[PDB]
């Protein structure tokens, strides 16, 4: 066992050699010197967070105001047009001209469109008319659908006018209560098509106010068999119509009422709770004798809790039975004397039991009655209660016409992540004389307009601030409207066992690492208020492998038009940015000349950032043709740039000049260094240059600077940063690339810290291991680790083969002890949007538990002895100065015959967190403050059986 | 005293209570059933009290039953197998309540002594085919090809076993549970006996034949199944009716009358013209005519089958008045006035004949009122037992079946259906499935076996009671004959599909020379007889049709084919040539003449029932493809189909059920199909669900419509059918040595049979070794016995007895099988010897008759085929003729699944056509076969005779109705004549 001082001296020698080599090869000091020596082709400008947040909030509010204006115009015109209709009973003489989608008949005539190709849509569209989608179960040519088509044909003019007013307008759709959807511009529909406009979340949110549904399921013996599975499917389909603003619970009763799940009260009815309720319902059995009084008393007690967070809105009881004679008049005369709770009853299955009492209790408590005799009726009869729930809304009048915005969901027509505005349309026929009031209690339909998340991302520029800074907007429910960790994939839940409906609702606390300060900020943002807070937090890198500590400043404000709240995350060293001031063409030409691929041997392989410089420049995701297009455009287009923003262009040309002069002045002096395999510089302009042109084909990094993990890691850290290579031959570079190092360039213009670029080298593994030897020693092994416990090399030459592997996956005992003595800290998270291989009982999406390791204390020397059982494991640990490396030496594991469970830090599939106790302490949220129920003028004299 | 009538009233009330409660699955009870359970002690209170009164003064088997009932009842309330001896058996004590039913029950139980002995033969004949099929079909029905490639399941809705055939479309087959959920297979002796018994009643035997058909090959399975239907059921059914008869044997103006007879001939025509979608003016005309006829009938009643014409005429006024205040359904009673068509015979003579017929009919009808009530009590008891056994257990994941035991009307309907013997195997499968499945629910087949055995014991005693009463109301030729047989043979070797092939090429010229010979016989007979100075007209029309076909042979695709059908009459001319066949035809014709009078009243009653059913149902049998729509206006477009767990998009169609009551003719056809007995549960299910005139059906909307079918089944098949056989019989009366060795050989062969009936699938290997060694030991013992017999009796004189010859034949065959079974290098998998197992499975054929089982039989003991079995040649000719007609007409229909004309059942080949005809004669889905052989059907492709047309013309005719109806009518009539001929054979023996 070597002495501590000798090991310290050895580590000092190694770290001095590494630091000196990196400093003299990467040439950071030269870059700083040149940046501070020019100081004339650019100016430093502030990045005041408050003004930026205010401007972005105003832009978002203006966009949503345009959308609201379009919605209001469409709804008013539709109401006026429908008010004047004749309801013709025959259409053979007067055919209806309309375009029916998903087509490749008497009563109507089709239309053949041109279907040009147009941008902002990934499909073929036509601006001459509007398409119509009629679901499979609904037959076109009947009186209802023909009348709907005839009176809705007048909306094409308004669709066209809205398009002309705002050319950057996506789908505008009118969802009829009949079942058909008319959307503009016309485009063909996407096996068996089960789409229905009355089940889409925007229609559900515009049809009625949030509710407090409580489902009662009769699980007596008489429901065993086909009617049991019919009831289960009906309950699942009914749950599928509930959003995150509604609160639901499921109960069952057979001579005794109980909850089918672990919840015991109303829950938030989000994706996790809905899945738990579905799984609980799909595992019930039928046995016993029905007792309506007990079940109804239990339901009424659960609807009168108020201890927990609720919607304080529509309270409805869904009774799923088959039939019976008990009426339970005393129960209804006891709890809802004033009839504040609607009761909906369903008769499920083929049977001959008495439906009398069921209908009576359905339409005595302001409810409705439905029949589900087969699987076909499940989908249609589980969505019709929103007609009943919407009567107070339509009776309210102009007060119940407010644009509402849905959660972020994937578009049904393959357009990406979108949100939808919503406005209900009321039947106003006969209101001139105010005499009908009989069929005017139902909405005609719901108007909607789509807003793509790319439109919102376009209003929050990010290239004027450092890659570590970003924007994010939040919901009153806490979900993120936009965030760097939001992806166009459905959020997973449970485990994917095999034997575009749900929205993408990702909470703010799940998008990034949670904290008490994070919770306080989220709570202050949800209710709506301005503020600003700077603190010290730990941030996870882009790759799910590293955690770094940095100072952040959170500035937030509410957007005034809607209930959203927008925040801007901005670290230190980022309040000031580089703005290039130059207008002479000679300098621009002499800076852009060093970008052609043929001029790369004497300047190094140059990458470009696929940024949006202007419309005429296409992004190809090739970077071999994008660079050619870019420099051909810059050599062809006039310098005045009539339609090409000059800030990005000037920045990229200035940074190209700086990088080229650095390569020519310094790197060309040393053509080859025995210890360095590649030299690279990555800058804020958006260009990465690798001195060894040859090294180019080994550069498996994203061309965009803002999406480089090592760039952000080096920005956060002050000293050098080592990046561990991948494992299990994830590509080329295990031995032909080397260990990557980086160092951020710090700049002082007038005493102001600036970090415009990073530089680094790819240290050759062979040279470093040879210097380390100065080998296959079976007595002891000495290893070097980074922030994350990833191996760089060892002394056994067998750990060297498994390069870039977690230290716990090979030597779990030492890793576990290091975690135990608090030299490494680890934090675990959940990735709700991750693709998972299917299990037993294509690929699905499921929750994944992610873990990362990082340095815990600031101490440098760590020595101890591991007790693995009837053996001694003496070791020492020293951390190298001015880097993120730690050198630990341990004795060979073969001497002590012990082996513990291996410690794995990888994409571990899981199913948690458990939501049974999550609902006991739910996250803070604010519900809508507008409700529409309990109107005296409501009719509710129509049951579901008298009509039959 | 009146103390007995109070007990009778209490029993009636308890029966009513038991008829009220219903059974719900999984320990569920209706609120009404709680009230019924409340009055349990009150009903048993006096049943225990009456025991004390009858025990203090008395200190018979009916008092034992009452004591058992009350003892089981008192122990039932202390807490459940004990709650069946007090509930389902309690209505039976009504019999002990009154002496009349006690005497009636003793009349039917005293005729079972000759019936139990002969029923032992049926069990012993069932044991034969159970053993034979166990050695050939054991474990060979466990591979059905699914090959989903996505869900490793599915396939065909009727699973298709592989065996050694191979599924045509592809696929491959893993382990399969079995044909009917693993219930209908020859695994062991108990399974084989049940399968043989359930196919000896002609229920699902075709499915069993087809399941083994595509697993072993279509070469020898018919040799196992056809005799099982002939020597198993045809003989036994004949035998039981033969032995049951063994005990049986030993105003005033004529002008006014004519006017009122012609007037009632228009009332029937007014109700026989009612049909769906009739013109509105016709509706108004009939509305006026009904009132006019009712008023006229009432007026002539005031002025004046007098009693039958009294209630029927009066009933119309009540029916019209009662329905007037409730617009809706109209049962109809006015057509019952048509019974006066019987009192018209005096004008056309045979009036006395109709008087004798009607007198016998009413006399016989009453003679069964007490036995019918006794019949209904057993039905009630069995329905209650089924409710206690299968009540609330048919709730399967696919939906509860229509024939369940949940409610008393449903249980009554199911018991009645099983008694009629139609689709009882399906209900037995459902009961076995409900009681646990094949693993643990096979004990519930006893209920259906016992009930089925009483269904035959039901008609047997009712038929016996009719006959007893009916007596009281009785006071170069060889060459020309051979050229016919050659032509008949040449008629069967054709391909209906390949119209132009080598066989037809060489057969056209054969037909030409046959027509030449026939016209030579023509020309030679026009000089001897001098034309005219009978079936010779039939011969003349056949020959002129052949000449015409030849004349316009040289348009010719459909018009000429109808002429070629006339040559199927060539076997008919054999009747005249054979004097022995002429006598049988003469007897058949005279039997038809003798019974024709009853056919007239049968047709009149059928017409009345059809007219009633037309108004009762009419246009209510329409339906839409998806259950959501209830009318033709809404049943349009496309809908999503969730059937069979597979989602698919189908179009909505407003269809009509295949058998309905839209017209009088359609109602007559449906009623005839019901009378045959096939498909009648489906008709009842369709009829119960009717709602309105032009609306879709709703399940179990009106269960009172089953009264119509109950009355129809009580009247027509149960009474009129056996009146024919009874009245035909009425017009029929006037025309070595050592005791130890003999005991050991008889007892040793008993062990061999027992050893024979223990082979079963998936047996342990040591079990198979023990079985093989036992077989070898028995074979060696038999060889030693045979060699001893030969030594002690002489080799040449050993074969002097038929029994000894048969025994020696098996022993040599047994040795040959034993030696070749093991073998070695001569395995010869191609030369798979199996027919020698017949000797091993026929050792019991000699083991039987320890006493005189054959003598116990009547038709078998006495001369069976003395001379009357000559009628069997007439049935074979009918089968041949109809097979030829079917090949010529329906032989080109394209085969497809989801239809009853497919690879298993079709008209393509002569033997396939004969198999189809036999299946229809026994009766499985002959109405479905007739439906499949209808017009505008697919056509099998004609590779020969190239042409530019693909569709051309649609094969399949609309003459399937008359074809099938006439075929089954003739088959039933010839079967009746065969039964009466067997009565001829044994007339001397029974006397
Ligand atoms: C907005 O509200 C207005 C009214 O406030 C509503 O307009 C009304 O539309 C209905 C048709 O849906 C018209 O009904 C007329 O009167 C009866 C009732 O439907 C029809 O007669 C038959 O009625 C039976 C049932 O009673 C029905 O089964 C049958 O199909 C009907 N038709 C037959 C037998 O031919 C009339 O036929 C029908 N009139 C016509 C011309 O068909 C009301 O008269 C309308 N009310 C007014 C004031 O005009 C309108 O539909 C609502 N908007 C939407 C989108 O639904
Ligand atoms: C509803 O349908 C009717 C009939 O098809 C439309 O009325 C006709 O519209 C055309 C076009 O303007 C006129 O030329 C005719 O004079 C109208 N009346 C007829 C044909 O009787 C009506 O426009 C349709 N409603 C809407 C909103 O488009
Ligand atoms: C739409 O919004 C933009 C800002 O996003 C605003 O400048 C403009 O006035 C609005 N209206 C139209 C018609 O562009
Ligand atoms: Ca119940
Ligand atoms: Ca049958």
């Amino acid at each position: 066992f070597p002495s501590a001082v000798t090991i310290k001296s050895w580590v000092d020698k190694m770290q001095e050699d590494l630091v000196t080599l990196a400093k003299t090869a990467s040439g950071v000091n030269q870059l700083v010197d040149i940046y501070e020596k020019y100081q004339d082709l650019y100016t430093v400008e502030p990045n005041n967070a408050r003004q930026l947040v205010e401007i972005a909030a105003r832009d978002i509010e203006k966009l949503l105001s345009n959308r609201s204006k379009a919605l209001v115009r469409l709804a008013l015109e539709a109401e006026k047009v429908q008010a004047a209709h004749q309801w013709r009973e025959d259409f053979a003489s007067n055919e209806v001209v309309y375009y029916n989608a998903k087509d490749d008949e008497p009563g109507s005539q089709r239309i053949k469109p041109v279907f040009i190709e147009d941008a902002n849509f990934g499909r073929q569209i036509s601006y001459q008319h509007a398409a119509v989608h009629i679901p499979t179960d609904i037959y076109e040519g009947s009186t209802i659908v023909l009348n709907e088509l005839n009176w809705t044909s007048a909306l094409d003019e308004v669709f066209k006018k809205n398009r002309e007013e705002d050319p950057s307008l996506l789908w505008q759709v009118f969802g009829s209560a009949t079942g058909l959807a008319r959307y503009y511009p016309a485009s063909p529909w996407v096996k068996i098509d089960l789409y229905d406009v009355r089940r889409r979340p925007w229609y559900i949110q515009g049809a009625a106010s949030p509710k407090d549904m409580l489902i009662l399921v009769d699980v007596s013996g008489s429901v065993s068999g086909l009617t049991l599975k019919l009831i289960r499917t009906s309950v699942s389909e009914m749950l599928e119509t509930l959003s995150d603003d509604d609160f639901v619970n499921v109960a069952s009763f057979n001579s005794n009422a109980q909850d089918v799940s672990c919840f015991q009260h109303l829950v938030q009815a989000n994706v996790r709770n809905k899945k738990v309720l579905k799984d609980a319902v799909n595992n019930i059995t039928a046995k016993g004798i029905t007792d309506y009084k007990k079940g109804f008393s239990f339901a009424f007690e659960q609807l009168l809790n108020y201890n927990v967070s609720r919607a304080n809105c529509n309270k409805i009881i869904m009774l799923f039975t088959d039939g019976g004679e008990e009426r339970a008049q005393e129960i209804f005369n006891k709890y809802n004397k004033d009839k504040k709770v609607r009761v909906f009853t369903f008769s499920v299955g083929q049977h001959n039991y008495d439906r009398g009492p069921i209908q009576w209790m359905a339409c005595e408590n302001k409810g409705y009655y439905y029949e589900i005799p087969s699987i076909g009726a499940i989908r249609i009869n589980t969505q019709e209660y929103l007609d009943v729930l919407g009567r107070p809304m339509v009776l309210a009048g102009d007060k119940a016409k407010q644009v509402q915005w849905t959660n972020v969901y994937l578009d049904a027509l393959e357009l990406g992540l979108v949100i939808t505005g919503t406005l209900p349309v009321f039947n106003i026929t006969g209101q001139f004389e105010n005499k009908t009031n009989l069929k005017n209690q139902l909405i005609l339909g719901v108007m909607g307009v789509d807003v793509s998340l790319e439109d919102i991302k376009r209003l929050t520029p990010r290239f004027t601030l450092c890659p570590n800074g970003y924007y994010f907007a939040i919901d009153p429910n806490g979900y993120v409207l936009l965030h760097p960790n939001l992806q166009p994939k459905p959020i997973g839940v449970g485990i994917p066992t095999i034997n575009s409906q749900e929205p993408v609702t990702l909470d703010f606390l799940d998008a990034e690492l949670e904290n008490d300060i994070k919770v306080e900020i989220r709570n202050k943002m949800i209710d709506g208020e301005s503020g600003e807070k700077t603190f010290r937090t730990l941030v996870k890198s882009q790759d799910e492998r590293y955690i770094d500590k940095g100072n952040r400043t959170y500035t937030w404000t509410p957007v005034n038009g809607t209930d959203y709240s927008l925040a801007l995350v901005l670290p230190t060293y980022s309040f000031y940015y580089i703005k290039a001031k130059l207008e002479e063409t000679i300098t621009q030409a002499r800076y852009s000349e060093t970008l052609k691929p043929d001029n790369f041997e004497e300047s190094g392989y140059t990458f470009i950032a696929p940024r949006d410089y202007c419309n005429d420049l296409k992004i190809s995701d090739n970077n071999t043709e994008f660079l050619l297009n870019f420099n051909e455009f810059i050599d062809r287009k006039t310098p005045n740039n009539p339609s090409c923003n000059a800030d990005l262009i000037n920045r990229v040309l200035l940074d190209a000049g700086f990088t080229n002069e650095l390569v020519q002045n310094y790197w060309s002096k040393q053509k080859n260094i025995k210890g360095v395999k590649a030299r690279f510089v990555v800058t804020d302009g958006g260009i990465t240059r690798v001195y060894p042109k040859e090294a180019g084909e080994n550069w498996q990094e994203n061309p965009e600077t803002y999406e480089d993990s090592f760039y952000k890691r080096s920005l956060d850290n002050d000293n050098y940063v080592f990046t561990a290579p991948y494992f299990n031959k994830s590509g080329p570079g295990a031995y032909e690339s080397g260990i990557m190092v980086s160092k951020a360039v710090e700049i002082y213009i007038q005493g102001k810290l600036l970090k415009p670029a990073v530089v680094g080298i790819k240290i050759d593994v062979n040279s470093w291991i040879e210097n380390f030897t100065k080998r296959n020693s079976d007595v002891m092994d000495c290893v070097i680790l980074d922030d994350g416990g990833f191996l760089l090399m060892a002394n056994h030459d067998d750990y060297t083969n498994q390069i870039g592997r977690f230290f716990g996956e090979i030597d779990p005992s030492l890793m576990r002890h290091l975690v135990n003595i608090s030299v490494y800290a680890f934090n675990k998270s959940y990735d709700y949007q991750s693709v998972c291989e299917p299990g037993a009982a294509s690929k699905q999406s499921c929750i994944t538990e992610q873990t990362q390791y990082f340095f815990d204390n600031d101490s440098k020397s760590f020595s101890g002895v591991l007790d693995c059982g009837n053996c001694s494991r003496i070791f020492h640990g020293e951390k190298l100065m001015n880097t993120n490396l730690i050198f630990i030496m341990v004795e060979s594991k073969g001497t002590c015959p012990c082996d513990t469970r291996l410690l794995i830090q990888a994409e571990q599939t899981s199913d948690g967190p458990n939501p049974c106790d999550m609902v006991k302490q739910p996250r803070y949220r604010k519900g809508p403050d507008v409700c529409f129920d309990n109107n005296v003028l409501e009719d509710y004299t129509d049951c579901g059986g008298v009509s039959g | 005293p009146p103390f007995e009538y109070m007990i009778l009233a209490t029993i009636i009330a308890n029966c009513i209570v038991l008829a009220l409660e219903q059974h719900l699955p999984e320990d569920d009870k209706t609120p009404m059933s709680r009230r019924l359970e409340k009055t349990e002690p009150y009903f048993i209170g006096i049943f225990c009290f009456e025991a004390g009164i009858k025990i203090v003064a008395l200190g018979n088997g009916w008092n034992v039953m009452d004591f058992i009932v009350v003892l089981s009842g008192i122990l039932a309330t202390a807490g459940l197998r004990t709650l069946r001896a007090v509930r389902v058996l309690r209505p039976l004590k009504l019999v002990s309540g009154i002496p009349s039913l006690q005497i009636v029950l003793k009349s039917i139980m005293k005729a079972m002594v000759p019936l139990l002995q002969i029923g032992l033969l049926l069990f012993f004949a069932i044991l034969m085919f159970a053993i034979i099929g166990l050695e050939f079909y054991s474990g060979k029905l466990h591979r059905a090809c699914f090959m989903n490639n996505s869900g490793i399941l599915e396939g065909f809705d009727p699973p298709h076993p592989c065996g050694v055939q191979g599924c045509p479309a592809g696929y491959e087959c893993k382990d399969w549970i079995g044909p009917n959920d693993g219930i209908t297979q020859f695994d062991n002796i108990l399974f084989a006996v049940l399968t043989v018994f359930q196919c000896i009643t002609m229920e699902g035997w075709t499915t069993v034949l087809y399941n083994t058909n595509d697993a072993l090959g279509a070469t020898w399975n018919w040799l196992y199944f056809i005799p099982l239907i002939i020597i198993g059921s045809f003989f036994v059914l004949n035998l039981v009716l033969g032995v049951l008869s063994g005990e049986f044997a030993k105003v005033k103006s004529q002008v006014f009358y004519w006017i009122v007879l012609s007037l009632v001939a228009l009332n029937t025509a007014c109700v026989a013209i009612v049909h769906h979608n009739q013109p509105q003016w016709l509706t108004h005309l009939l509305y006026y005519a009904e009132f006019l006829f009712l008023g006229l009938f009432l007026l002539e009643m005031s002025l004046k089958f007098n009693c039958f014409d009294f209630g029927v005429t009066v009933g119309s006024i009540f029916e019209v008045v009662w329905a007037i205040f409730r617009p809706g359904t109209s049962f109809g009673i006015s057509v019952l006035r048509a019974l006066r068509l019987l009192r018209i015979f005096k004008i056309t003579k045979y009036w006395a004949s109709l008087r004798n017929l009607v007198v016998s009919l009413m006399s016989s009808m009453k003679s069964i009122i007490s036995l019918l009530f006794l019949l209904f009590l057993f039905i009630v008891v069995f329905a209650l037992l089924g409710m206690q056994l299968f009540g609330g257990r048919f709730n399967f994941n696919d939906g509860t079946p229509s024939a369940n035991f949940d409610t008393f009307p449903a249980a009554i309907m199911t018991v009645f259906q099983i008694l009629t013997g139609e689709d009882w195997n399906e209900v037995m499968y459902n009961g076995i499935r409900s009681q646990g499945g094949v693993s643990s629910g096979m004990w519930s087949a006893i209920y259906f076996i016992v009930l089925t055995l009483f269904g035959n014991y039901t008609l047997l005693n009712v038929f016996l009671a009719i006959a007893v009463d009916n007596l009281a109301n009785a006071q170069f030729e060889m060459c020309i004959l051979l050229v016919i047989a050659a032509s008949s043979i040449a008629l069967a070797a054709e391909d209906p599909v390949l119209t132009n092939s080598e066989r037809n090429k060489v057969l056209r010229y054969f037909d030409y020379v046959f027509t030449g010979v026939f016209t030579f016989e023509m020309v030679i007979k026009m000089i001897d007889q001098g034309l005219i100075l009978l079936w010779n007209i039939l011969d003349f029309v056949v020959v002129v049709g052949a000449l015409v076909a030849f004349a316009l042979a040289n348009r010719d695709i459909k018009t000429i084919k109808s002429l070629r059908v006339l040559r199927v009459l060539r076997p008919l001319k054999t009747i005249k040539r054979l004097p022995k066949l002429k006598a049988v035809f003469d007897c058949v014709v005279t039997s038809l003449k003798n019974v024709f009078n009853i056919l007239i009243v049968y047709k009149l009653f059928m017409f009345i029932f059809a007219v009633i059913a037309v108004q009762l149902f009419k246009g209510k049998f329409f339906y839409c493809t998806d259950s959501s729509k209830d009318t033709e206006k809404e049943c349009i477009g496309n809908y999503v189909d969730h059937e069979k767990n597979k989602m698919e998009v189908k179009g909505r169609e407003w269809k009509r059920h295949e058998f309905h009551y839209d017209n009088i003719i359609w109602a007559l056809l449906t009623l005839f199909t019901v009378s045959t007995g096939e498909g009648w549960p489906q008709v009842l299910q369709h009829s119960v669900d009717v709602t309105e005139e032009d609306r879709g059906p709703s399940r179990s909307n009106r269960m009172e419509m089953s009264i119509f079918y109950v009355v129809y089944f009580v009247v027509f098949p149960f009474f009129f059918v056996n009146i024919f056989v009874a009245l035909i019989i009425i017009t029929f009366q006037e025309q070595v040595v050592s005791p130890s060795f003999e005991y050991t050989i008889m007892a040793m062969i008993a062990l061999n049979t027992v050893v024979l009936m223990m082979k079963y699938y998936s047996a342990p290997c040591t079990y198979e070794l023990a079985l093989k060694y036992l077989n070898i030991a028995f074979t060696m013992v038999f060889s030693l016995e045979c060699v001893l017999k030969v030594i002690a009796f002489g080799f040449l004189n050993y074969f002097r007895d038929t029994w000894n010859i048969f025994d020696f034949i098996t022993v040599i065959g047994s040795i040959t099988e034993i030696i070749l079974t093991d073998s070695k290098l001569v395995n010869t998998s191609g030369f798979n010897m199996s027919f020698l197992k017949l000797f091993r499975a026929a050792r019991l054929i000699k083991l039987l008759r320890q006493g005189y089982t054959i003598r116990i039989l009547l038709w078998t003991f006495v001369q069976s085929f003395k001379a009357l079995p000559y009628v069997c040649l007439l049935i074979a000719m009918l089968f041949f003729i109809y097979a030829i007609i079917g090949m010529q007409v329906f032989g080109n229909i394209k085969l497809d699944e989801e239809s009853h004309i497919n690879r298993h059942n079709n008209f393509r080949s002569f033997f396939g056509s004969l198999m189809l005809l036999f299946r229809s004669a026994t009766g499985e889905a002959w109405q479905e076969i007739m439906l499949s052989c209808l017009g505008e059907k697919g056509c099998e492709p004609d590779t020969t005779a190239p042409s530019g047309q693909n569709e051309n013309e649609r094969c399949g005719t609309d003459l399937a109705y008359v074809y099938f109806v006439s075929f089954i009518f003739f088959c039933s009539f010839l079967m009746l004549n065969l039964f009466v001929a067997v009565i001829m054979d044994n007339f001397e023996y029974l006397t």
